[PDB]
RNA sequence: UUUGCUCCACACAAUAUAGAUGGAUACGAAUAAGGCGUCCUUGUGGCGUCGCUGAACCAUAGCAGGCUAGCAACGGUGCAC
RNA sequence: GCCCUGAAAAUGGAUGGCGCUCAAGCGUGUUACCUAUACUCUACCGUCAGGGUUGAUAUGAUGCCCUGACGAGUAGGCAGGCGUGGAGGUCAGUGACGAAGCCUAGACCGUAAGGUCGGGUCGAACGGCCUCUAGUGCAGAUCUUGGUGGUAGUAGCAAAUA
RNA sequence: AGAACUGGCGAUGCGGGAUGAACCGAACGUAGAGUUAAGGUGCCGGAAUACACGCUCAUCAGACACCACAAAAGGUGUUAG
RNA sequence: GGAAUACUGCCAGCUGGGACUGAGGACUGCGACGUAAGUCAAGGAUGCUGGCAUAAUGGUUAUAUGCCGCCCGUCUUGAAA
RNA sequence: GAAAUUGUUGAAAGGGAAGGGCAUUUGAUCAGACA
C-alpha cells in the first residue's frame, strides 16, 4: 500500500524474513531494513559460528580474490540471504534487489518515519518458547565486525531523542482525546452512532 | 495413444482403375461404372473389375 | 475531490508457466484487497487496461493503452489469470495495471 | 493384459465398455486388474452416458445417436425401436445384450472434472489408489469423467 | 487409512449339499467405506477357518453408529503389530467421546511413536472402561482430577495480512 | 472487388530457414532436411527450429489468394490479358518483367476498360 | 580557440520512465507479559480500563472542481515572507 | 521409534541453491491448488476406407460432393512434386523504347523443394506449356584448382673488432 | 562375464527425477478452450508460510524410489510398550 | 414414545456470473408450441450501435525483456566430448 | 564484375563469447481496400 515499506529487523528471523521480502522485490514492492543488528537465527550462537567458519574456508584455490566474498556486517549477511533467494543474474534480478535498503540501526533519513513487522517472521510467534537462538550483531563481530560499539553508542541516542518526542506526542493524544470525548453526547455524535461511527 | 489392432492407412491392394493410357478401354471403364453403380446386377461388378487386369491375369480363351 | 479513481489497482506478476516453460498467452494479475479465490469471482469479466507512456505522439497523445480482462482465478490467493489482445511485455513485471468496474453486475 | 484390453474395446486410456458378468469375464478382469477400475453401474449413469456419449457403429463408421431412426435401421430385427430400449437391454440384462452392447462405439470419456481424488492412482481401490473393483463408487467416478 | 466408520460384516460359507445352512461368523471392522470393510473380513476369516472368498459369502453388512456419541468415555485398546523385526503386542488407552474417533487417534499414535503402517496393525479389541481407578495410564489419570482446571499461555493469533503496524503481545 | 471470402489465416507465417545458415556463409537459407544421427532439429529437441510438415497448409478456400483476394495470373500482351474479362473478381493481372515500357502503356490502358485489375501499374512508369 | 562560465525565475523544443493516480500515519522494552488513564508515602506501588489485528486513524462534497449573496465563529487549511 | 557414540583423505562445495527447529525435518490422515506434444470438444491440413453424382445450354468422371477414422521414427522401401544443360512441337511468346547475369534487414504466392514483381547496375539474346534426353542439384571426403583472412605491423632484420 | 520370460533404449521427442540413452507419467500433423497423469505448492518457481494428532535438538541433525553408500556393538538423551 | 438433522443417492427442478468457438451457405429431416393459419432455442449467428479510414490494425526488420536452446558430419550399445 | 576479405559514411547493441526458438514493447520501413 505504502510506496515504501520500512521493516525492523529486531525479533525476526533471518531465513523467513528474507523469503518474504524477496517476494515483496519481485513484486514491485520497495523494501527498507532498519536494525538489522538485532535479527535472530534459530539454533544456539555455537551451532552458527561453525556454520559461518565452515563459509569462510570456502575460497578459490588459485586465487583469494576471485572466490566467495565472506562480508561479515549484520546488513550484508542478511542480503546475502535474501540474494539467494532471488535470481540475480538476470535483468529482472538485477531491478528487484535495486529496491533493496539494508541498514544497522535507524539512520537519520529513516528515525522520524513508521516502521512495520512481519507477523510470519517473528521470533516470538514462531519458536517454540525454550529454545535456542542467535542474534545477528553477536555473531558478527565474533567474525570480524568492528562497528558495534559506534551503532550501539549512536542507537542508545535514537532512543533519547525519540522518547522526547512521544512524551510530547503523547500529552497532545490525551489533549485530543478529552475533547473528543467532551464533544460526545450530542445530536452529531448519536447520529454518527446510528450509522456505527 | 492409440493401441492399434491393425496397420495404419494401409491401401486395399486392390486396382481401381486400369494401368494402361488406352483412351478406348477408359471408354469401357466409365460405361461399366455406371452400370455397376445403378444396375445392382452381379454381372456388371465382375466385368468393371475384370478390366483392370495385367496382361498375364487375362490369358486368351 | 482529490480522488478520481474508478478503478482498482492491480500488478502483473507473470506469465503462466510451468517450472521451466511459459506461455505469454496468459497473464497472472493480483488484486490489490483480494485474498481468497471466492471474493475473486466479483472480478471475472472486468476490463484491464496497462497504461504506458511514450516519447512520440502518434494520434494526438503520447500515452497508449493495451486492453484485456479477467477469465478465471488461480490458486488459492486471489490471484487470477487475464488474457490481453496483444500479451503484455515481459519487462512489465510488477508494473500497475488499471482493473475497471465494467461490465457492471450491481 | 494387452490383448483381453483389445477383446474388451479398450485401445486409449479412459475409454469405457459395458461387461456382462459371467464365470469367463470375470477371469479377463482379474488379468487386467491393474490397469482398469471398474463397478456397478446404475441407471442414472447408464442414461447420461448414452444420452451425451452415445455413438454407434453402422457399417464401420461411428454414427451419433442423434435420433431414433438409426437405431431402428440397426436394431430393429432385434425389437429395439427406441434409445431407451437401447438402455433397457442395458441396465437389465436381456436376451440380445450382446448384439445391443457391440452397437454401441466404445465410450471416449474425458479426465474427471474433480480429480481422481488421490496421489497416486495406480494402487488398488482398497490400498488407497485408483485400479481395482470399486463396486458401485464407479458412478461418483464416471460421472465426474462424463 | 481415512475416516473411520465401524461395520458389522456377517459371513457364511456357501451352503452345500452335505451340510446345508452353514454357520454364521461375525466380526466388527472399522474402515473408511464399505469395500475396505468386506476385504478385510476374509482377511481375519483366512486366519482363522479354511475359507476364503471364492468359497464364501457375505450375508449381510451393516454400520454400527455410537449410542451416546455426546459422552466423553475412557477407551482401553489392545493391538498386534509388526515391527522391523517381530511382533509386539500392546496395550493402550484413549479418552475421547466415540469409538471410531478413537481408533483413528491409536493409528496416528502407532505410526508417530512405532512408525507402524496401517497394514502392519491388528485391532484385537476395543472396550470402554466404567469404573475410575480401572485407569492404569498416568497420562490419562491427570485428566480425571475431580475440578480439572489448566490455563493457556502463550497464544499466538494467525494474520491475513503480511505486514503489522504494531508489536503483537501473546496475552490470553 | 473479389468475391467474397473467410478471413485468411496463415498457419505459419515465418520463414522456414536451412540450420546454421546464418552459422556459415556458405549453407544457404534455402531449406534443406537434416540427415545427421546425431542432429538435434532432426531429433526435435526444445528450443530448435521448426521444420515444414503437412500440418501448416493453409485452408483450400483461401489457398494462392492475394489479400485483396484476387488470384496472380502472369500476363505479356493484350491477347493474354483478354483471358480474364469474363474473371475480374477471381483473377488479377500482372505484367511480366520482361515487358517493354511502352507496352506497359497499351496493356494497362486495355485493362482499364476491361475493369481487370492490375498487380503492378507502376513498373517503368516514367513519371 | 571570435563574450565564454556559473546561480536564479519561465519562454520554447527535445529526451526517458523496473511503473504517482487521497496520505511511507516516527517511543522503548517485555512476550510464563504490556499499552493508556488516575491516586499516593514515586514503587519491581494501589485502582480502573483496553487487546482477540490497519476491517484502524486522518483526509474526502463544488467546471481534475467555475462565477456571485448572506449567517455564525475569530476556528481549519494553502502559498510567499 | 527418533537422536547420539561407533564414523579418518587429500583444489573450495553442494538435501539442486538460499535457508528452515510446535520445520520449510521424520511417521500418518483429510481437503484445496499448480501443469505435458496425454485425455474430452471444435476448426484447418494430409493420408486411408466406404459411398453419391454423365442430362444438356459453362469449362477438369484422373472431376465435383457426402461420411468416418487415423497422423512418432534411424537402416531401408515406394509414391507425388521443385530445379539445371540439351532435343521435337506449340504460344504467328519477351526483347537495343533494353535479353541474360548480378545486387537489393523492398512487396506477393506455396507446408516445403521454389516461383513471381518493383528499384539499381548492365548490354544481346531468352522464356511459358505438352513431350524426349542426361557428364542433372554439395557443407564436409587430412577432396581438386584458384583466391583471401585472424595471427600481425607480431617473430624477426644481433657471427666475421668500426 | 554368460543364460530364461517380458517390457524398453538403440530408432524417441514431450512432463517429472537439479543434472543423465534405459527409471516414473505418457509416446508426437498445425492451432484454441477445458481436465489430469508422474511430480509438486517458504523463496528461486507456476500452486495452502493449509488444516490435524505425535515424535526429534544433533560442538558432523535431517530432508523422498532407480540413486550416488554404512555395520556389528552401545547410551539413567527422550518417548511408547 | 414422537420428531428433527448429519451422511449417501436421485430429479426428463428452477436460476445468476465468467471464459473460448460462429465451422456450413436456396429449399428437403426429426420435433416442439397452436382449433387453425403459423410460429420456434428444431440438420452450425444473427440483430443493433460507435470510432477510424490510416501506418491505426497487420507484415518485415533491428533492439530490449521472461523462459528455453552444448558443434555439425561420421563410426558406435553409447558423442557436446 | 559475384563471394571470402577490406576502407569511408549512416543506424544499433555490448559487465568473462556471439549466434537461435516462442510471445510482446519500442524505433525504422512497407503492401492491400477506400465503392
Ligand atoms: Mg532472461
Ligand atoms: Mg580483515
Ligand atoms: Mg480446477
Ligand atoms: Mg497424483
Ligand atoms: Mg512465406
Ligand atoms: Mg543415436
Ligand atoms: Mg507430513
Ligand atoms: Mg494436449
Ligand atoms: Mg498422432
Ligand atoms: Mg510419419
Ligand atoms: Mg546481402
Ligand atoms: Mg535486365
Ligand atoms: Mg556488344
Ligand atoms: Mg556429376
Ligand atoms: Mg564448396
Ligand atoms: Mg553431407
Ligand atoms: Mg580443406
Ligand atoms: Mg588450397
Ligand atoms: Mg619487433
Ligand atoms: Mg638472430
Ligand atoms: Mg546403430
Ligand atoms: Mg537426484
Ligand atoms: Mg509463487
Ligand atoms: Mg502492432
Ligand atoms: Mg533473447
Ligand atoms: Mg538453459
Ligand atoms: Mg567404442
Ligand atoms: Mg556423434
Ligand atoms: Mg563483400
Amino acid at each position: 500500500v505504502e510506496p515504501v515499506v520500512v521493516i525492523d529487523g529486531k525479533g525476526h528471523l533471518v531465513g523467513r524474513l528474507a523469503s518474504v521480502v524477496a517476494k515483496q522485490l519481485l513484486n514491485g514492492q520497495k523494501i527498507v531494513v532498519v536494525r538489522a543488528e538485532e535479527l535472530n537465527i534459530s539454533g544456539e550462537f555455537f551451532r552458527n559460528k561453525l556454520k559461518y567458519h565452515d563459509f569462510l574456508r570456502k575460497a578459490t584455490a588459485f586465487n583469494k580474490t576471485r572466490g566467495p566474498f565472506h562480508f561479515r556486517a549484520p546488513s550484508r549477511i542478511f542480503y546475502k540471504a535474501l540474494r539467494g533467494m532471488v535470481s540475480h543474474k538476470t535483468a529482472r534480478g538485477k531491478a528487484a534487489l535495486e529496491r533493496l535498503k539494508v541498514f544497522e540501526g535507524i539512520p537519520p533519513p529513516y528515525d522520524k518515519k513508521k516502521r512495520v513487522v512481519v507477523p510470519q517472521a517473528l521470533r516470538v510467534l514462531r519458536l517454540k518458547p525454550g529454545r535456542k537462538y542467535t542474534t545477528l550483531g553477536k555473531l558478527s563481530t565474533s567474525v570480524g565486525w568492528k562497528y558495534e560499539d559506534v551503532v550501539a553508542k549512536l542507537e542508545a541516542k535514537r532512543k533519547v531523542s525519540s522518547a522526547e518526542y512521544y512524551a510530547k506526542k503523547r500529552a497532545f493524544t490525551k489533549k485530543v482525546a478529552s475533547a473528543n470525548a467532551t464533544a460526545a453526547e450530542s445530536d452529531v455524535a448519536k447520529q454518527l452512532a446510528a450509522l456505527g461511527y | 495413444g492409440i493401441d492399434h489392432t491393425s496397420k495404419q492407412h494401409k491401401r486395399s491392394g486392390h486396382r481401381t482403375a486400369p494401368k494402361s493410357d488406352n483412351v478406348y478401354l477408359k471408354l469401357l471403364v466409365k460405361l461399366y461404372t455406371f452400370l455397376a453403380r445403378r444396375t445392382d446386377a452381379p454381372f456388371n461388378k465382375v466385368v468393371l473389375k475384370a478390366l483392370f487386369l495385367s496382361k498375364i491375369n487375362r490369358p486368351p480363351v | 475531490a482529490e480522488s478520481h479513481r474508478l478503478y482498482v489497482k492491480g500488478k502483473h506478476l507473470s506469465y503462466q508457466r510451468s517450472k521451466r516453460v511459459n506461455n505469454p498467452n496468459v497473464s497472472l494479475i493480483k488484486i490489490e484487497g483480494v485474498a481468497t479465490p471466492q471474493d475473486a469471482q466479483f472480478y471475472l469479466g472486468k476490463r484491464i487496461a496497462y497504461v504506458y507512456r511514450a516519447s512520440k505522439e502518434v494520434r494526438g497523445s503520447k500515452i497508449r493503452v493495451m486492453w484485456g480482462k479477467v477469465t478465471r482465478t488461480h490458486g488459492n490467493s486471489g490471484v487470477v489469470r487475464a488474457t490481453f489482445r496483444n500479451n503484455l511485455p515481459a519487462k512489465t513485471f510488477g508494473a500497475s495495471v488499471r482493473i475497471f468496474l465494467y461490465p457492471s453486475n450491481i | 493384459p494387452r490383448k483381453v484390453l483389445q477383446l474388451l474395446r479398450l485401445t486409449r486410456i479412459n475409454s469405457g465398455t459395458f461387461v456382462k458378468v459371467t464365470k469367463a469375464t470375470l477371469e479377463l478382469l482379474k488379468l487386467i486388474e491393474p490397469y482398469v477400475a471398474y463397478g456397478y453401474p446404475s441407471y442414472s449413469t447408464i442414461r447420461q452416458l448414452v444420452y451425451k456419449r452415445g455413438f454407434g457403429k453402422i457399417n464401420k463408421q461411428r454414427v451419433p445417436l442423434s435420433d431414433n431412426a438409426i437405431i431402428e435401421a440397426n436394431l430393429g430385427k432385434y425389437g429395439i425401436l427406441s434409445i431407451d430400449d437401447l438402455i433397457h437391454e442395458i441396465i437389465t440384462v436381456g436376451p440380445h445384450f450382446k448384439q445391443a452392447n457391440n452397437f454401441l462405439w466404445p465410450f471416449k470419456l474425458s479426465n474427471p472434472s474433480g480429480g481422481w481424488g488421490v496421489p497416486r492412482k495406480f494402487k488398488h481401490f482398497i490400498q488407497g489408489g485408483s485400479f481395482g473393483n470399486r463396486e458401485e463408487f464407479i458412478n461418483k467416478l464416471v460421472k465426474s469423467m462424463n | 487409512m481415512a475416516h473411520f466408520k465401524e461395520y458389522q460384516v456377517i459371513g457364511r460359507r456357501l451352503p452345500t449339499e452335505s451340510v446345508p445352512e452353514p454357520k454364521l461368523f461375525r466380526m466388527r471392522i472399522f474402515a473408511s467405506n464399505e469395500v475396505i470393510a468386506k476385504s478385510r473380513y476374509w482377511y481375519f476369516l483366512q486366519k482363522l477357518h479354511k475359507v476364503k472368498k471364492a468359497s464364501g459369502e457375505i450375508v449381510s453388512i451393516n454400520q454400527i453408529n455410537e449410542a451416546h456419541p455426546t459422552k466423553v468415555k475412557n477407551f482401553g485398546v489392545w493391538v498386534r503389530y509388526d515391527s522391523r523385526s517381530g511382533t509386539h503386542n500392546m496395550y493402550k488407552e484413549i479418552r475421547d467421546v466415540s469409538r471410531v474417533a478413537a481408533v483413528e487417534t491409536l493409528y496416528q499414535d502407532m505410526a508417530a511413536r512405532h512408525r507402524a503402517r496401517f497394514r502392519s496393525i491388528h485391532i484385537l479389541k476395543v472396550a470402554e472402561i466404567e469404573k475410575t481407578a480401572d485407569v492404569k495410564r498416568q497420562y490419562v489419570k491427570q485428566f480425571l482430577t475431580k475440578d480439572l482446571k489448566f490455563p493457556l499461555p502463550h497464544r499466538v493469533q494467525k494474520s491475513t495480512k503480511t505486514f503489522s503496524y504494531k508489536r503483537p503481545s501473546t496475552f490470553y | 472487388a473479389s468475391l467474397p471470402h473467410p478471413k485468411i489465416v496463415k498457419k505459419h507465417t515465418k520463414k522456414f530457414k536451412r540450420h546454421h545458415s546464418d552459422r556459415y556463409h556458405r549453407v544457404a537459407e534455402n531449406w534443406r532436411k537434416q540427415k545427421g544421427i546425431d542432429s538435434v532439429v532432426r531429433r526435435r529437441f526444445r528450443g530448435n527450429i521448426s521444420q515444414p510438415k503437412i500440418g501448416y497448409g493453409s485452408n483450400k478456400k483461401t489457398k494462392f489468394l492475394s489479400p485483396s483476394g484476387h488470384k496472380t495470373f502472369l500476363v505479356a500482351n493484350v491477347k493474354d490479358l483478354e483471358t480474364l474479362t469474363m474473371h475480374t473478381k477471381t483473377y488479377a493481372a500482372e505484367i511480366a518483367h520482361n515487358i517493354s515500357a511502352k507496352n506497359r502503356v497499351v496493356i494497362l490502358a486495355r485493362a482499364k476498360a476491361l475493369g481487370i485489375k492490375v498487380t503492378n501499374p507502376k513498373g517503368r512508369l516514367a513519371l
